[PDB]
């Protein structure tokens, strides 16, 4: 806002945009969009029934995206790089990057951004350094614990 | 009775200036109202409805959904320790015994001096550096047993 | 549209979603969460059926019937197994957390969980853990809290919060730990909370005054009936047992109160069983208080009216259009007088003249609800025609519906409807003396006098219409007021106007009028709403005669030496001291009346009438719809000696003894006849009902359900010898279960619903012709007036602004709904409710008599010194005192009146 990137006359194309950061109170079913919206009017994070979707009536019944945090720090790259360098990441049918890591009883559980198409394997054996001393590997969940 | 400070009031119209909508402003009016008496009394409750424009029954509704909005006395130290899969497989049975040792309490329960109140949470989303306890402020992380009574000290 | 469900082909309307379009077609889907007034959320997960993507499917998918919609070329599966084997595992999931309650709950035998775990075939349980348990609260006199049994369908709130518009009843808490019902411990604040009883599928919300004296709905003895606590006239369903009145069940008529009744009409029944009503005819004789039976009553009192040169009658709004007409040919209709005040009646008769000659079209109740702009002209509607106010609430959400259809939305889909439509709302403009209970969702509230609301109005007739008489006056902001006003109301396509005699002004009718009448000239479709006070009050007023004061007169210059005075305790219309002195003066006092009223010491006979679970009739509601009530049950069968008639049936053989010297009881079809011969207005009430002589197939319409009880030891205590059933001549009801009550019958007066498999209030489904509609075969009561082809001209009467003089002090009406009904006020679970009586003073008037915030103040009115503790009211403007209209000493004749020397006790 103090560089004027934010607020009124937005680097002077005249697009006005204001940003609020809504500190949640503790619920995990304020995580579903629907309910997002819900939680961010100030109700019980009940989700909604669509269709209608968000897109045609969502927060206070205007027009309303919801999108992740990752998926809005995608974006940039995309706008300043070009499309077809984006899809040009990987040889996969999904494009671009993605935050994956692996967690509990590993030698280096963490985070590391890798391209689409990396086998869950590589992750382990390479950036995780695998299963710690005396421990057998039984099982896995690929995207938490859902 | 209940009465809302001028701080309280302050705070809550500033943030019912951020939405198109007063009852928007509930969630953090309940946080306001919890941040300066440590939880949200039975007065307060109608205090931030009159102040809203909202029934007294949304917002209690509001305030019993939500699981950090506290309708029930607490201790000056909240402990909140993470009870998810992460922490579970990396032992945070240890450490939930160790604090019941440490404050002879159940979880949910309150010391007899109001020192601390034993609370499971959520994923606190630092699953990778399990297990993990969110005491007032401040995320606790790589805990071990034998490191719950140094750390319960520093929280006089 | 058309839908394939399990192969068989039906067309339904592509509107609706399959749930209800099913139930229209009589297929039974177990359904919880859906209501037909409320919409569909979903939440109950109780509906799924199973939908094919077209007809050569196999797969299919689990949808909810209420959410989805009844598309053309729909097809799905009800009695699919997968279907039955989700419906059945929705019921045991609520079944694990419910109480082992059944013997011992209010809702046994009328539980549509019970309804459902039933049709869904479920009887075993494998459920072998901890049930979750609650708390209960107390609600307030009226409705019993027990969360135990509540299966988290979410019907209570939506229906108290979004359509009744109750703010003191929310869910709370989380994941399975759902709890229903106020934040605290206390009443429930809204006019409509006895509902939930009935919209509560479970035993959460229970009838306390059921509760009190209960009955399994088995064992209940019903009759259609009109609920007689105020003008609207709400369709009713009164069971009784052992000779007292249990319960008032909500009666449906798609035509008037589909649904719902107000707590009035619902919880004020209990006047009928009450140990002090006459129920044997009484004679006075010097100190002693000799009893007759019928015929020697009729014989002395025939000989009393022979013997005495001029006999008047005094009716009441409260009596039927068959007892005031029996009077009036007892006393003749020159010395006939409706029993209300002379201001009263003219109100009512100026209502009367706009209703049927001011070539508007006056709504019935539902269609109130489509209407899309209010303006209320001082009619405090929610404490005398409440459920005008929750019509009237609908149609302000109205605009919330528009926006929605505006974006492909279904009319069922309640909750994007409401996301929709976040805050914005029909206009509706309220005037009153003071707050109102539609404040809350008013688009502006006038608090004036009635003197300003009528200037007001007067004012918004002139600035749509220029030819109506203009107001000089008019200051700049409150003028803007009316400039915001008259741009709502000429922007919309259905405007109404609701007023009422209960403001006390008749200035203030005809600025509705003129209103209406601007509307009208504009080419809007306008429609207005009078509201008047009592049960009978517009049939009263259709019949005429003269008013309470001239009777007054008649007797005490001794013109009149006799008086029969029909079922009105004379207070509430005239000055007590007044009123005892002329009856004193009187030589001959004849009451008919079913309650115990202060005029019977005067009497020199008192008949024991019947009330309306023990009379049949018709009574005109404030729109003019002749409505027939049928008797509950007989007094005389659990008790020998009790002698309590209808007043039509006592006053006709009143007549026939004064003529001929012989008794006749008569038939209620042959008073009906004589109605509608002597009197050509009163013509529609043949039809209101059919007469005693109408058959379904041969057989009468049953009273009780199949199943009632005792029925060789409810009285075997008095006589082991079962008496004779009672013989019902006067109506096509019989008092036995000797009868029909098929929900395919060609009838329109239903007593109860019931269907096999369906005994809740639910069951009003099979009795419609699609769910939520019309009652099939159409509803009952007909419309005596028709809209007039040409209108009346514009009120030039414009009064002055209300100015205050000292040592006067102009008495502003409040209206309580718990108190300001007579025979309300006489039931023993209204003392509890309603407020003690508060005189409303400005803060500016109580500074200038030194009086603060609960001392009590004494005045003067006709000469009786009176006090009552003082509260500030804000809203009243100076110079006015509030009075509670109604209640213990102050009538509602004093709305309006002046008052002196209000001074402090
Ligand atoms: C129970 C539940 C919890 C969810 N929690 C989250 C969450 O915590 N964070 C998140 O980004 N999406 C969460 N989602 C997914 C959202 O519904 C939605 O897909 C997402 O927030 C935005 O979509 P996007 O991936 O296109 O950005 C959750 C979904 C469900 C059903
Ligand atoms: S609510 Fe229904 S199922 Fe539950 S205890 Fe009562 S009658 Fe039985
Ligand atoms: S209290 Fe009754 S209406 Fe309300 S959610 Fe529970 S079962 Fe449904
Ligand atoms: S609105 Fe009037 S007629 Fe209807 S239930 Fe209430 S008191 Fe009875
Ligand atoms: S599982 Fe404990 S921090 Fe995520
Ligand atoms: S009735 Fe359809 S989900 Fe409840
Ligand atoms: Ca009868």
């Amino acid at each position: 806002t103090e560089a004027g990137l934010l607020g009124k006359n937005i680097m002077g194309t005249g697009f006005d945009f204001e940003l609020f950061v809504h500190t949640g109170a503790g619920r995990y079913i304020c995580g579903e969009e629907t309910a997002l919206i819900n939680s961010l009017e100030g109700r019980r994070a009940n989700p909604r029934s669509k269709p209608p979707f968000p897109a045609t009536s969502g927060a206070w019944g205007k027009p309303t995206c919801v999108n992740n945090v990752e998926t809005l720090c995608n974006v940039p790259a995309i706008l300043a790089n070009g499309v077809e360098w984006y899809q040009n990441i990987s040889k996969s049918k999904d494009a671009g990057t993605k935050l994956m890591g692996f967690s509990g009883r590993v030698k280096n559980p963490g985070l590391w951004e890798l391209p689409f198409g990396t086998t869950a394997r590589e992750i382990l054996e390479d950036y995780a350094g695998g299963m710690r001393d005396g421990l057998k590997f039984k099982a896995w969940q690929p995207g938490g614990a859902g | 009775a209940f009465e809302l400070s001028a701080a309280e009031r302050e705070a809550i119209e500033h943030e019912m200036h951020h939405y198109e909508d007063p009852r928007a402003a509930s969630i953090e009016a309940l946080k306001i109202v919890q941040k300066q008496r440590g939880w949200v009394p039975d007065g307060a409750i109608h205090a931030i409805a009159d102040v809203l424009g909202i029934p007294a029954s949304d917002v209690e509704g509001v305030a019993t959904f939500y699981s950090q909005i506290f309708r029930q006395p607490v201790g000056r130290h909240v402990i909140r320790y993470c009870d998810s899969v992460v922490c579970h497989i990396n032992g945070y049975q240890g450490i939930q015994a160790a604090l019941e040792k440490k404050l002879n309490i159940k979880p949910g329960q309150t010391t007899f001096d109001g020192r601390f109140t034993l609370l499971p949470t959520c994923c606190l989303g630092n699953c990778d550096k399990g297990p993990n306890m969110m005491i007032d402020e401040d995320t606790h992380a790589h805990l071990t047993p034998e490191a719950i009574p140094e750390l319960l000290e520093r929280y006089k | 549209a058309t839908i394939h469900v399990d192969g068989k082909e039906y067309e339904v309307n592509g509107a609706d979603n399959l749930l209800e379009a099913c139930l229209s077609l009589g297929l039974d889907i177990p359904y919880f969460c859906w209501h037909p007034a409320l919409g569909s959320v979903g939440a109950c997960r109780q509906c799924a059926v199973k939908q094919y993507q077209n007809a050569e499917d196999t797969r299919g998918r689990l949808v909810m019937s209420c959410m989805t919609p009844a598309s053309d070329g729909t097809f799905i599966s009800i009695d699919d197994e997968e279907a039955k084997q989700f419906r059945e595992s929705v019921v045991e999931w609520l079944m694990t957390n419910h109480p082992h309650d059944c013997p011992v709950c209010e809702e046994g035998g009328n539980c549509h969980l019970q309804d459902m775990t039933v049709m869904t075939g479920h009887s075993f349980r494998r459920y072998r853990f901890t049930k979750r348990t609650h708390r209960n609260q107390d609600l307030g006199p009226f409705i019993s809290h027990e969360m135990n049994r509540c299966i988290a369908c979410y019907r209570c709130v939506r229906y108290y919060k979004d359509y009744a518009g109750g703010t003191d009843l929310g869910v709370y808490g989380a994941h399975d730990n759902v709890y229903f019902g106020r934040p605290e411990d206390g009443t429930l604040e809204s006019e409509f909370s006895g509902n939930l009883v009935e919209i509560c599928p479970t035993g959460v919300f229970t009838d306390k005054t059921h509760s009190e004296r209960y009955n399994r709905k088995w064992d209940m003895q019903f009759a259609p009936s009109i609920c007689q606590q105020c003008s609207i006239g709400c369709n009713i369903s009164p069971g009784e047992r052992y000779g007292e009145l249990r319960r008032i069940e909500n009666r449906y008529n798609g035509t008037v109160n589909h649904y719902f009744l107000c707590d009035r009409g619902r919880f004020g029944y209990g006047y009928v069983n009450l140990k002090d009503r006459p129920r044997q005819p009484v004679q006075r004789r010097g100190d002693d208080f000799i009893t007759l039976n019928a015929e020697q009553a009729m014989q002395g009192a025939a000989d009393i009216l022979r013997q005495s040169k001029k006999v008047i009658g005094i009716g009441s709004p409260r009596a039927s259009v068959e007892s005031n007409f029996a009077l009036r040919e007892l006393v003749g209709e020159e010395n006939f007088y409706t029993g209300i005040a002379h201001g009263e009646q003219e109100r009512l008769q100026l209502a009367l003249k706009v209703l049927r000659e001011g070539g508007i079209y006056t709504p019935a109740l539902r269609e109130i609800e489509s209407y899309d702009a209010v303006l209320v002209l001082g009619e405090d509607v929610t404490q005398t025609g409440a459920r005008v106010a929750l019509a009237v609430r609908q149609a302000v959400k109205g605009k919330a519906r528009e926006m929605a259809a505006a974006q492909k939305v279904a009319d069922w889909q309640i909750a994007a409807i409401l996301n929709i439509g976040q805050r914005a709302k029909h206009p509706l403009f309220v005037t009153n003396v003071d707050d109102t209970r539609l404040d809350d969702i008013a688009a502006w509230t006038y608090r004036a006098p009635v003197e300003d609301q009528a200037r007001l109005g007067f004012a918004i007739a002139h600035a749509l219409d220029n030819s109506a008489p203009a107001v000089d006056g008019i200051e700049p902001e409150l003028q803007s007021k009316i400039d915001v006003i008259v741009q709502a109301l000429a922007g919309a396509k259905k405007p109404l106007i609701i007023s009422g005699t209960n403001a006390g002004s008749l200035e203030v009718i005809q600025a509705a009028a003129n209103v209406a009448k601007a509307l009208k000239g504009r080419g809007a479709d306008v429609g207005i709403t009078m509201i008047a006070r009592s049960v009978n009050s517009m049939g009263l007023g259709i019949m005429g005669g003269g008013s309470l004061e001239e009777a007054l007169t008649e007797l005490e210059t001794g013109r009149a030496d006799a008086v029969v005075v029909l079922e009105n305790d004379l207070h509430r219309h005239a000055s007590a001291t007044r009123v005892n002195a002329a009856l004193a003066k009187a030589p001959l006092v004849m009451v008919v009346d079913h309650q115990r009223t202060a005029i019977m010491e005067n009497a020199h006979l008192v008949l024991s009438a019947a009330s309306f679970a023990e009379s049949d009739g018709t009574v005109i509601n404030n729109e003019g719809r002749a409505q027939r009530f049928f008797q509950v049950y007989d007094p005389a069968y659990y008790d020998s000696k009790t002698v309590m008639l209808e007043s039509w049936r006592w006053l006709h053989s009143l007549h026939s003894t004064l003529l001929s010297r012989e008794v006749d009881w008569t038939q209620l079809d042959h008073v009906i006849d004589a109605v509608v011969a002597k009197i050509p207005e009163l013509a529609g009430i043949k039809d209101a009902a059919p007469d005693a002589t109408f058959r379904i197939r041969g057989q009468k319409l049953a009273r009780e359900p199949h199943r009632y009880s005792g029925r060789t030891a409810m009285r075997a205590n008095i006589s082991v010898h079962e008496p004779r059933q009672p013989q019902d001549i006067d109506t096509m009801f019989t008092f036995s279960m000797e009868g029909n009550n098929q929900p395919t019958a060609h009838r329109s007066q239903v007593p109860f619903a019931w269907a096999p498999g369906w005994n809740s209030p639910q069951a009003w489904n099979k009795f419609q012709d699609e769910v939520g509609g019309k009652l099939r075969f159409g509803d009952p009561g007909v419309r005596l007036f028709e809209t007039s082809e040409n209108g009346l001209d514009y009120f030039t009467s414009v009064p002055a602004r209300f100015q205050p003089q000292d040592g006067k002090w102009r008495i502003a009406p409040y209206y309580h709904l718990f108190g300001s009904d007579e025979l309300s006020q006489r039931a023993p679970v209204f003392q509890s409710r309603m407020p003690q009586p508060y005189i409303k003073l400005n803060p500016a008037d109580a500074a200038k008599l030194g009086v603060n915030a609960g001392t009590r103040v004494s005045f003067s009115y006709d000469g009786n010194t009176v006090t009552l503790p003082v509260e500030i009211a804000e809203g009243l403007t100076a110079g006015q005192v509030g009075l509670p209209m109604g209640m213990s000493g102050i009538a509602p004749v004093l709305a309006g009146a002046h008052l002196e020397d209000l001074k402090e006790a």
